């Protein structure tokens, strides 16, 4: 196929990249000269600006880092593909997240928010809110998380309705944020409401972690009511999602699946091929494995001994 | 001009009868007169073909269709033949466009040309027919008829989406991109033998992802959302897991990056971004070959395999060469080359010792079949004036005893210069592709 | 050297292997016949008793899952409808 991008621009950008390991003051001027000589839109200059932010964040240079990020925000909506742009931006957001200047983190976030609003790119503005939302749940903040959830929900009404038919993808993130919200609060009334609202309209392509979290709440709700088949199914998918992603809660979710599997009065073994293999011999799961072995063998004396021992 | 004249005749007749006669005076006269005038004139004028119904629709006369709809609606059995003639014209237009005879038609242009026809007819329906249900039913039924005619069509359809997704320059705004693909699947619904279409659709979505990244992301999830809304589970869910495994790849690397932050890696592992996918969604390319690995990647793969077998026990990895890329730093300046995990073995042997031939790379490499030849020719055969692997017996065909050299090619002064001629004839046509079909 | 590799972006595929275990319906093993083949039939001549692989990547004896499909059809390890994607190992 081939397509002549530019001969001079790529040379000068990588020349500055070769000078990155040298003194930045000469390199950053060289990167700026690339941007001035960039002229036409800067797929390479976008990389140069991305590298400049990475370099400046090393030597604690925020003032122009966000000002050039605003240039990147305008650079998002000109030529660069959405896939590369938000992957670059997500890496920028993750790279800023490395330090602990949380004030600068959210100043970066709020500048990101309104910029993506302008170019009708609420797709990434939703993702940044989800990125900011997940961070909020980790440190238990709800004052602005609720505002985010309302704004994300506000972007999701089709005026008369409260949901779209393609933003069911978005409602996955919205409810997953709310699932973790009421996990700490232990609000069973909202937990079922979230799950019921989720189930019907969430039908879409989810992120594996989101699906596992949604199903994990459903298994808890079903177990707290009495349904064993539904709780077992929800724990099954949540553990399946955890395996693909790699969340540490997979072992804890497996314990949920084992208990639900034993509660439905079925001799079926909930390890099989789904629960890999080594998880049977895991020290935190070996006690559960012994419970399954005693449950299948109907050894009440051995079962009760394991209950008291562990 | 007759339709305007008869409309005026009705208007003056109804005006006279309500003002010069008694109060009601309208039911018997109007119905019989309207029925006779409309029935005979419509039949005799469409045979004449002198700017009748088919001609006044071909040139795009919005007013003529609008006045015809508002007049023929009063007489029963008028819309029935109106849609029948409209469907017949659509059939004639469809056959002249879905014609299969003649090779050399662009699949992207074929759908796009037909796509404009659907939008043009929809615009006429909205502007003139006032969104009549009968007209919508007939065009929907007609579109179901002429779209599933040819056999070689699901293959062409999947290529149309591939062109749209590969590059978005044509209509940079996502609204134009999404509209083209929105009503494109309207054509998809009117297609029987979905199994053969799915298999073609499975294969090319891999082809979209396995060459270059940075397609769209956000709309890629969006176009998947419409996919599950319209098709079903079994064949489509496999696709939705492929892009899901792409998310699995980076998330698995997020854990791998955490290990990179904790433990520093030596020269075997300077700069690695490995990827982890599941075989349950991503099909095998051709055979998952078993070629050799350069020593620096050998250590990197060994470290990753050891890490994956220690902290991620319960699954073992299989190495392959028909996937990925690399950045080969060459060295008057230092320009980094690019090899898509095909020439890495060939260049590594050259670094160990130059002046090799086809026999050298086929005896001490455990190299697969002609896919080597197609990969080998990516550096020598069919190359522009940016050659990174030259030979003295320059020929299109690849012989056995030919020596390879290297050229500077300062015309390729690009510190990261990429070789995009890797594909070339990878998916060639005729040799052994039709016989296995 | 003249050419040195700095970056590499290979893709490492993983597949659940050593899927030997137990046909959970028969509780004997993934192979070595089933309860309907070691306790039920005695002749076992011109017989088969293969494995049965589904869309959800689960594995059972062909005899065990087919008989389980009489009453229920929901793959008792989940709520999936258990399409039949393969037979044998
Ligand atoms: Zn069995
Ligand atoms: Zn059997
Ligand atoms: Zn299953």
């Amino acid at each position: 196929s081939n397509s002549e991008p530019n001969v001079d621009l790529e040379n000068q950008y990588y020349n500055s990249k070769a000078l990155k390991e040298d003194d930045p003051k000469a390199a950053l001027s060289s990167f700026q000269k690339v941007l001035e000589l960039e002229g036409e839109k800067g797929e390479w200059g976008f990389k140069a600006l991305k590298q400049m932010i990475k370099i400046n964040f090393k030597l604690t240079n925020f003032p122009e880092m966000m000002n050039r990020y605003k240039q990147l925000l305008t650079y998002i909506r000109s030529a660069v593909t959405r896939n590369y742009s938000e992957k670059s931006i997500n890496s920028i957001l993750d790279y800023i997240s490395t330090s602990k200047q949380m004030d600068l983190l959210q100043e970066f976030y709020e500048t990101t928010l309104e910029a993506l609003k302008d170019a009708k790119n609420d797709r990434l503005w939703f993702k940044t809110n989800t990125k900011l939302g997940k961070l909020y749940l980790e440190r238990e903040e709800y004052g602005k998380l609720q505002k985010i959830l309302r704004q994300l929900h506000q972007s999701c009404q089709t005026d008369d309705g409260e949901d779209d038919l393609k933003k069911g993808t978005q409602l996955l993130e919205i409810y997953a944020l709310e699932i973790q919200m009421y996990t700490a609060q232990k609000n069973n009334k909202k937990l079922k409401a979230l799950y019921e609202q989720s189930l019907h309209i969430k039908s879409a392509i989810p992120h594996p972690l989101i699906m596992g979290v949604i199903r994990e709440c459903g298994g808890k709700m079903h177990l707290r009511e009495g349904e064993f088949e539904k709780a077992h199914t929800d724990f099954f998918e949540a553990f399946k999602n955890y395996d693909e992603s790699g969340s540490p809660r997979r072992t804890t979710c497996l314990k949920y699946l084992v208990l639900a599997n034993m509660l439905m009065k079925s001799g079926i073994n909930p390890f099989d091929s789904q629960e890999a293999k080594p998880y049977k011999n895991d020290p935190e799961i070996l006690a559960m494995t012994n419970l399954v072995s005693a449950y299948q063998n109907n050894d009440i004396t051995e079962f009760e001994k394991i209950l008291k021992t562990n | 001009v007759y339709i305007k004249k008869v409309e005026a005749r009705i208007n003056e007749e109804i005006e006279r009868v309500m003002h010069c006669l008694d109060k009601s005076t309208e039911e018997p006269i109007v119905k019989v007169v309207e029925r006779e005038l409309i029935s005979k004139h419509m039949k005799t004028i469409v045979e004449m073909e002198n700017s009748g119904l088919v001609h006044m629709l071909k040139n795009g006369k919005t007013e003529d269709l609008g006045c015809m709809y508002k007049l023929f609606s009063r007489v029963p059995n008028g819309l029935k033949t109106m849609c029948e003639c409209m469907s017949s014209y659509l059939r004639e237009q469809g056959k002249a466009l879905v014609s299969e005879e003649g090779e050399g038609k662009n699949p992207v242009d074929y759908i796009q040309g037909l796509l404009d026809l659907k939008s043009r007819f929809d615009r006429f329906l909205l502007e003139s027919f006032n969104n009549d249900r009968l007209f919508k039913q007939t065009i929907a039924g007609d579109f179901e008829y002429f779209l599933n005619l040819n056999s070689r069509s699901p293959e062409y359809l999947s290529l149309f989406i591939d062109d749209k997704l590969k590059k978005g320059v044509k209509g940079l705004t996502e609204q134009e991109v999404e509209t083209i693909l929105d009503k494109a699947m309207v054509l998809f619904r009117f297609m029987q033998e979905k199994d053969v279409f799915e298999r073609y659709y499975k294969q090319h979505l891999a082809r979209r992802l396995l060459t270059n990244k940075s397609v769209s992301d956000d709309s890629e999830k969006n176009m998947i959302s419409k996919l599950k809304t319209e098709c079903g589970c079994q064949f489509t869910s496999k696709l939705e897991g492929m892009f899901r495994d792409m998310s699995i790849s980076n998330t698995t690397m997020d854990e791998f990056r955490q290990h990179l932050q904790a433990t520093g890696v030596s020269l075997g592992g300077v700069d690695l971004t490995v990827r982890v996918l599941t075989t349950g969604y991503w099909p095998t390319q051709s055979a998952t070959p078993k070629c050799n690995i350069p020593p620096a990647p050998r250590h990197a793969f060994e470290i990753f395999r050891r890490f994956y077998l220690a902290k991620h026990s319960g699954r073992q990895l299989t190495l392959q060469h028909h996937m990925g890329s690399a950045d080969l730093n060459a060295t008057t300046r230092k320009h980094i080359l690019q090899v898509s995990t095909f020439q890495m073995t060939i260049l590594m042997l050259f670094n160990n010792r130059e002046k090799y031939t086809f026999e050298e790379i086929q005896q001490e490499t455990d190299i697969p079949e002609r896919e080597l030849v197609r990969a080998l020719q990516s550096l020598a055969c069919g190359k522009p004036t940016q050659r990174v692997l030259t030979k003295e017996p320059k020929s299109k065909e690849i012989e056995n005893g030919h020596i390879f050299t290297v050229n500077d090619q300062f015309t390729s002064k690009l510190h990261r210069v990429k070789i995009q001629t890797v594909a070339a004839k990878q998916g060639e046509s005729d040799p052994e592709r039709k016989e296995t079909r | 050297k003249r050419f040195e590799v700095k970056k590499w972006n290979a893709v490492a595929l993983w597949a659940w292997d050593i899927v030997v275990d137990n046909c959970a319906i028969c509780r004997n093993h993934i192979m070595d016949l089933c309860i309907e083949c070691q306790a039920n039939q005695a002749s076992a001549t011109s017989e088969e008793c293969t494995v049965a692989w589904g869309v959800c990547n689960h594995a059972f004896h062909f005899h065990c899952i087919s008989r389980w499909l009489k009453t229920r059809q929901v793959c008792p390890l989940d709520n999936r409808e258990w399409e039949f994607q393969k037979y044998g190992h």
